[PDB]
RNA sequence: GACCGAUAGUGAACCAGUACCGUGAGGGAAAGGUGAAAAGCACCCCGGAAGGGGAGUGAAAGAGAUCCUGAAACCGUGUGCCUACAAGUAGUCAGAGCCCGUUAACGGGUGAUGGCGUGCCUUUUGUAGAAUGAACCGGCGAGUUACGAUCUCGUGCAAGGUUAAGCAGAAGAUGCGGAGCCGCAGCGAAAGCGAGUCUGAAUAGGGCGCAUGAGUACGUGGUCGUAGACCCGAAACCAGGUGAUCUACCCAUGUCCAGGGUGAAGUUCAGGUAACACUGAAUGGAGGCCCGAACCCACGCACGUUGAAAAGUGCGGGGAUGAGGUGUGGGUAGGGGUGAAAUGCCAAUCGAACCUGGAGAUAGCUGGUUCUCUCCGAAAUAGCUUUAGGGCUAGCCUCAAGGUAAGAGUCUUGGAGGUAGAGCACUGAUUGGACUAGGGGCCCCUACCGGGUUACCGAAUUCAGUCAAACUCCGAAUGCCAAUGACUUAUCCUUGGGAGUCAGACUGCGAGUGAUAAGAUCCGUAGUCGAAAGGGAAACAGCCCAGACCGCCAGCUAAGGUCCCAAAGUAUACGUUAAGUGGAAAAGGAUGUGGAGUUGCUUAGACAACCAGGAUGUUGGCUUAGAAGCAGCCACCAUUUAAAGAGUGCGUAAUAGCUCACUGGUCGAGUGACUCUGCGCCGAAAAUGUACCGGGGCUAAACGUAUCACCGAAGCUGCGGACUGUUCGAACAGUGGUAGGAGAGCGUUCUAAGGGCUGUGAAGCCAGACCGGAAGGACUGGUGGAGCGCUUAGAAGUGAGAAUGCCGGUA
RNA sequence: AGGCCCAGGCGACUGUUUAGCAAAAACACAGGUCUCUGCGAAGCCGUAAGGCGAAGUAUAGGGGCUGACGCCUGCCCGGUGCUGGAAGGUUAAGAGGAGCGCUUAGCGUAAGCGAAGGUGCGAAUUGAAGCCCCAGUAAACGGCGGCCGUAACUAUAACGGUCCUAAGGUAGCGAAAUUCCUUGUCGGGUAAGUUCCGACCCGCACGAAAGGCGCAACGAUCUGGGCACUGUCUCAACGAGAGACUCGGUGAAAUUAUAGUACCUGUGAAGAUGCAGGUUACCCGCGACAGGACGGAAAGACCCCGUGGAGCUUUACUGCAGCCU
RNA sequence: GGGGCGGUCGCCUCCUAAAAGGUAACGGAGGCGCCCAAAGGUUCCCUCAGAAUGGUUGGAAAUCAUUCGCAGAGUGUAAAGGCACAAGGGAGCUUGACUGCGAGACCUACAAGUCGAGCAGGGACGAAAGUCGGGCUUAGUGAUCCGGUGGUUCCGCAUGGAAGGGCCAUCGCUCAACGGAUAAAAGCUACCCCGGGGAUAACAGGCUUAUCUCCCCCAAGAGUCCACAUCGACGGGGAGGUUUGGCACCUCGAUGUCGGCUCAUCGCAUCCUGGGGCUGUAGUCGGUCCCAAGGGUUGGGCUGUUCGCCCAUUAAAGCGGUACGCGAGCUGGGUUCAGAACGUCGUGAGACAGUUCGGUCCCUAUCCGUCGCGGGCGCAGGAAAUUUGAGAGGAGCUGUCCUUAGUACGAGAGGACCGGGAUGGACGCACCGCUGGUGUACCAGUUGUUCUGCCAAGGGCAUCGCUGGGUAGCUAUGUGCGGACGGGAUAAGUGCUGAAAGCAUCUAAGCAUGAAGCCCCCCUCAAGAUGAGAUUUCCCAUUCCGCAAGGAAGUAAGAUCCCUGAAAGAUGAUCAGGUUGAUAGGUCUGAGGUGGAAGUGUGGCGACACAUGGAGCUGACAGAUACUAAUCGAUCGAGGACUUAACC
RNA sequence: GCCGAGGUGGUGGAAUUGGUAGACACGCUACCUUGAGGUGGUAGUUUACGGGUUCAAGUCCCGUCCUCGGUACCA
């Protein structure tokens, strides 16, 4: 016996894009280089740290990362110097 | 049930690719206006002198 | 001649394009060796001969006409040992007994008996596999060559390396020949510019460069490309021929058809008429007519089915004067003929014949692919693919050169991320109560106007409770990214050469699909197998322990075990069970027991049992002829009494007749409910045979807790070897392995300078109780009777157990 | 040296046919019909000559279809083919050459223009057959409907309405070589009949030359019944011969890893002789039997796969011969 | 999760996804192939949805103010993430929806994809700071090749041009099968062929057990009352591995398929028969349940059928396993080979979502395994017989009629258990005297032809020529027999005594009944029963070696070779005999069978009849008979190990 | 239950988003004609549903109901 049912109709899915930290905490980091992939802002922007039109967050100097906090409850990327 | 399943689609192949060749359109209609009038006043019977 | 030596080299070393095979075109073998010389065995014997035994010849006759050597399969003869109560992938290890006495050493042949043990190959996730291949033995049989590319290594010359054709030169080296090629300089599409240059408007930025410069010519080796390119294998396609001696049809021309019936047209005669029609006799001889021999054909059965026969025999069967059978001669030929049509037939071929060529078609598919040891050791994954059993790149493996100590673990520290859990603060779901606008329904009248009600539904509010992979006010353990130091081990990074692998399996865990089925499927994660032997689970890839260089007749252990198969405890202590539970399974059921926890009855007296009470208002009135409840309502009422419901049982067609209820007396101390939990019981059935302990068997030899010994592996240790790597003969560490990478060698044939051994016996062949870490190598002895080794190099037709391989011999 | 009878399906028949599985209900057949063809016919073979047709001439010769005979052969020309027409639209190459490039003497201080020639391209115009168009043809290819109401009700519809079509299946037949439902239902045969026969007719999914319906004869045809008859069977027995079996002569073959080759239960690539635990079993043959050796044979014919093949088809693609123009 | 169908093929978002990232399935949900000249940029402004009230037509809900509303709204668009310092709303001004780039990063096999501070040139807004290389982030798209367009200090085959090319900007692809094989492509194959796979489907085996079959729990209810005589809803728990399935683990270098035939065997979930308990069991009949697998379980019509229905029996006509047992055992009707036809579909070759007619079933048995028969040795001497039984096989079924007895029961109608007796069916074992069969060396009749020279009498051949009988042997359809009687232990059940637990109780102790089942009784085989047995009886303990153990070589009792043979038999074997002997052949008497022989005579013209004359013949039958053959021979075959104990 | 098809006036039924209680043929109603019927002549009645999109809806879109048929349990 096969008796015939078909049209799952749901196959398709997107590709897995790489969402998250790029870079750690005390990770020294060079200009431009991507600290953290995202969407919409689950982390800010913070000292030294620019966001982007994918709304990415880079570093624009040399030095280290932080990720401390926005105080409430949200978060922040900053890089210093050394 | 696959030997009828190869006709029926090869019966498609036929139908898309003589559709393909044939492309006549459907003809585009005349024109109509329908337009028309009513005016159907009370009227008395003078009216120019 | 660094070609062949009789399965090689021509197909053919020989009366070979022969024998055979085919009509034909065409295909196409097998098969060498007496001796130096015929001196080829006069002669005698058995024998009819064949063939022998002697004698001669001969160096040898074991050299006698398929004749040098003469292996293995296979077939025989004799005997040393074993064998007619034992199943044994046929061995190995232990092992007596017997019989020998070698290349003389911890000898050799046999082996009663014990432990262990399911061939090799290929393909596999996995094969003893009831998957494949081979009957055995022997020979033959697969990664080569040319030209070119690149990489490593070698050598010469080196910012210059080097010639090719050619000429001369013994098929040579060498000399000449630099024409050419590659490099030294790159960038740009190009003009061009130049240690810079393109883009650019740019003195900017970036790309590619050099400032950190080596190439080139040859040679070995790895690999790639073009060639049949590693062997073997298609079905097929095409070109030119050969075939109607079978068969299809046709053409010319002959020939065959025992016999018996039926009886057409016509004709004649008689009747009949106006003449015809018509009727009846006879005659006639028609017929894809009938029955049935020859002959032809094949339908039914049985037999044959390694046949008497690659289509038949036996018994019956159809046609058997015409669309007939058949002879002879002839015609049509393949993308064609022929076809009373089946794609039937065309030489035992046919949806397009056969042969030979292209041709070694192609084969992403199958099979095979031959010597050894050592170091290292995968994958069954992602992406893409007219892709899905294939391929490419990346991951994983290996070698070398590098950079060189970056890697890795753990602690401390900082982070990102929102699952498990939990909670309702969003989003969905949702249980009940409280109110609650409102929607009905009963209606009243009445401009659906005003209302009056209901325990008929209720939108929204609130309290209290639930739930969620796509819900989060929250939020772990881990894993992950880092830095920082700290130790602790070395293994990362790059560049280049070479891969293989993209069929995975199960187990534990986290999910999905499924039925929260599957030895199912599909991911994540870790292990194991694959590619892993050893011990345990009876046997058993995948479970548990643990990783094999090797020897030992040495010890300690892991898992698992200690009554006997079968090594170790009939070990100790304290409990449990009694079903063989252990050694198969549920809801549920049960005075099975063991242990914890409370409670009620409770020597002014329970429980069991014995005795008497079995009432009063009122013998209870209806649906009823009844019900003292009793086929079922209505009160769940209330005192006589130490004590009785107007009722739980029994019974009649209902009352009837009763029993318990409930308290008294006799008795004389444990009794009577409940909960948790330990070990058990039933529930419990299937197929050749005990059959769900491996077995015997066990009441501890089961289970639970605890302790001590002991056994137990190829683990670890001891001792002794060998190899590889590290530090400068020693130490330290190591050594399973498929595909695969790498390294060291053994052997064969030939050549080359050396060296020398062979008629006092070479190669070969047959034996051995010899040596080496392997491939292998000698040393004796015997056959052979003329070539052949050693050392260093070179070049390969280079090593076979497997192809349903080919040929031969033989089972 | 015939068995016979009763009924039915198909095919009229005699013939022919898959050598070597199918002998037929398949071909063929006389008959019917349609169409081609004026004779160097048409069609065919061949590139062509040359032939067949055929030393034939429409009462002849090719081709399709259906198959004696009897009664008949209905409707549709909308689509596709043929056939005829062709006023008109389109439609090739060849013809034609308006023009535009490019080059260039020359003119232009530059910028640019530029004759003639060469040369590259090229528009208008003309240009057949075909096709579009208009008719005929169905024994051409083919096709042949729905729904609603209505009669003393118990039902159907002679009748009427209305969509759609090119037309809506006529006669005859009908559970059939065609009926799925299905063993339809009724009747017969039979003790009992899924088959059979006669009816009915809700024809899944008959139907008039893919012919419809019948039909004497015929048929190694298929199908049901009956008489006779019997070892075909209840249910086997005996006898004869040829093998088998013993002896003398001769003597293969497929197969085959080596085999000293038990059976339970289990395990295991999930179906063991060979493994495990048990159980049983002296050694060696001869006649038998065939359960196992997933026995032998044939590199599965079924299924899938291969970017394998080959025959066939068509309104698949691309071409070619032919045939018109 | 075979292939086809369906569905999908590229990109984005969430969940799966296991708190980095990643991650599959024909897992769960959705979207995309765009839109916007403002929905971009900047500057300056500013805050949402709802609710409660006040408000005509305005309604439940437009717009209004009004408080409370850090968030439901809004964010072009799925969904996630994010946002009230706006990314959400307005208005002005604008074109940065710029050019050349781009240190460095994420991502990734590659091709690609994403982010990018900053620099320069030119701008927009802003006083400036600054921000702007599109939108809130992530989708809104495709390579190359070939062509088009635009521009260019590029090249341009001798030179100048040009044709043409390059570069840069760009356009043409649902190349949607989205890394795109061509600019261009559909089918049949049953007429089929090849290379592979059990990598992949069916059969059968395996895991699973949703489904199936079977069993059970709870109990509402039905059953006049009454859940539990029999039923049992709503729900729940299991077994089995026979159904339909799931999965693809063995086999595609072949594991033959359904039904039937032959032959079975096994399970018990029992169809009959046996024993029981409960009843809503009066009796006959029953219903359900428990134990029991020992035996039995039919013959026909139609169908290929299993199945099913029907007819007629039965005590019953059980369900299932064994490759839906069994094709190296058989049949081949059905299905799925080639021919052909119908209906129907397709334009078609062909096909079936159908039906119909016809169609090659190969194999000498090696091993195991079965059924039989031999040959060797063993069994501490060699022999001949008779045996016990470990063990093993067989058998094991049951009707009807009569009597008890018209008794028990019943109001009747109807009608018994138990206890006896007869006679059957199927099956089994024997045997042939009877009934029959067969009887091919028996007897008779007769045809055709031919031979014995002829008549007569015979022979050959024609299936033994045919036909009528038929002995022995073998045989059933025939006859005789059997499965009986019983013990012992049980199963379900029924009980005594009887506590634990003053009672009760078939309980733990103690006892006993109780089935066709178990063990025996019955029949067969059976000491290879290597555990090799036990009885009774025969023969006896010789000859050399050799120094022994031991060897060999004559024998005894006994047996065999060879021979006559059948009661036996494939061959071996067994058995009866081998000259003091009836073992076979012949003989001669007989039985039996056939039936009136030949010759002769008589009667008839003759075919022929009758007498001599129950004659003649006679195979296997049985009784005598030494006639013939079983001759003479030859071979094999004991000398009895050791220890201990007991005896004398 | 799944797939495919249609749901208009009493009837059968056309309508590519653009005016339909119906535009087309029948019924039906009122009148006329006729002795009275029939024919004939004159006039007359929200697209299955609910919610959108649209300036406009039978139509375009999302859901519900019904009926035909194919595809199943069972007899
Ligand atoms: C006569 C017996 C034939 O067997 C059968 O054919 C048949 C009975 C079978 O059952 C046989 C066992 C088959 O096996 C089966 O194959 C199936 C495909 C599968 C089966 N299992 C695997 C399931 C398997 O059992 C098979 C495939 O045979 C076809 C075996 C295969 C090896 C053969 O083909 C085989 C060689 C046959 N053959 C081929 C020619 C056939 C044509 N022909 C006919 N007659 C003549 C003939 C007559 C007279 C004279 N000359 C010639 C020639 C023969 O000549 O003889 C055969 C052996």
């Amino acid at each position: 016996s096969k008796k015939g049912v078909g049209s799952t109709k749901n196959g398709r899915d997107s590709e897995a894009k790489r969402l998250g930290a790029k870079r750690a905490d005390g990770q020294f980091v060079t200009g431009g280089s991507i600290l953290y992939r995202q969407r919409g802002t689950k982390i800010y922007p913070g000292e030294n740290v620019g966001r982007g039109g994918d709304d990415t967050l880079f570093a624009k100097i040399d030095g280290t990362v932080k990720f401390e906090r926005f105080g409430r409850d949200r978060k922040k990327v900053s890089v210093y110097p050394v | 049930a696959k030997r009828t399943d190869a006709q029926i689609k090869s019966k498609q192949k036929r139908l898309e690719k003589e559709l393909e060749k044939a492309k006549a359109e459907p003809v585009t209609p005349e024109y109509t206006v329908r337009f028309s009038i009513d005016t159907t006043h009370k009227t008395g019977k003078r009216f120019l002198e």
